[PDB]
């Protein structure tokens, strides 16, 4: 208890139909190919999934998730003066947790990775209301990116995959 | 009175609020300005999470105070 993001945990447990999901995912994937030519790449659904997707985006394989998580946490420590005003825990306590390989990533980590890699992080998400697939968010630093955006997709509001431009 | 909401997404949002406004009201003003759905919004003042049902006065949030906005995006 007392986690920064405690207020997300229960509402995630409540939300949570394999068949309705399965159908939404065909449609998501179709609209993504059809409109952006992007493909969805399946990341393992352990606690590391956000960092798995970033690792796939940055290094080409989700097995580099531990390196990404480590770098992201070092960056957050080095920028604590900024990021600690967005975290309601003791900062060192927060990052200690978040260093653990099964700790789920969140907005704080996505913002840090955008700045740290100097690449915008685009988040894609299926909507039942439209077949549009513009990013729901694009996180970024202030520097001019020389590499393509890091693109992730957010599934069932609880999991991250990799969005590839093939 | 005016307050500021500094988003992790990089925006400074200025709001006109009264001391009796709830945190619920404030998230509604942010949806009006920024389009961010209230159930996605976490609001913080001086390192403390704000709860929907409480008022600005409850938190002693004064004129020209700064709040912080983070989005709910946990994934595993």
């Amino acid at each position: 208890a007392g986690y920064n993001s405690e207020d997300e945990y229960e509402a995630a447990a409540a939300r949570i139909d394999p068949a309705t999901v399965e159908q939404q995912e065909h449609w998501f994937e179709k609209a993504l190919r059809d409109k952006k030519g992007f493909i969805i790449k399946q990341m393992k659904e352990d606690g590391a999934c956000l960092f798995r997707a970033v690792a796939d985006q940055v290094y080409g394989d989700q097995d580099m998730h531990e390196v990404v998580r480590k770098h992201c946490m070092d960056y957050l420590m080095k920028n604590a003066d900024y990021f600690s005003n967005y975290v309601t825990e003791d900062f060192t306590t927060y990052i200690n947790r978040k260093r653990k390989n099964n700790c789920h990533g969140n907005h704080i980590e996505m913002q840090a990775m955008a700045e740290m890699y100097n690449r915008p992080v685009e988040v894609y998400q299926y909507s039942t209301g439209t077949s549009a697939v513009e990013p729901i968010n694009t996180f970024h630093g202030i520097h001019q990116n020389e590499d393509e955006p890091i693109r992730v997709s957010y599934h069932r509001n609880i999991h991250y995959n990799s969005v590839v431009n093939p | 009175m005016q307050i500021f909401v500094k988003t992790l997404t990089g925006k400074t949002i200025t709001l006109e609020v009264e001391p009796s406004d709830t945190i619920e009201n404030v998230k509604a003003k942010i949806q009006d300005k920024e389009g961010i759905p209230p159930d996605q919004q976490r609001l913080i003042f001086a390192g403390k999470q704000l709860e929907d049902g409480r008022t600005l006065s409850d938190y002693n949030i004064q004129k020209e105070s700064t709040l912080h906005l983070v989005l709910r995006l946990r994934g595993g």
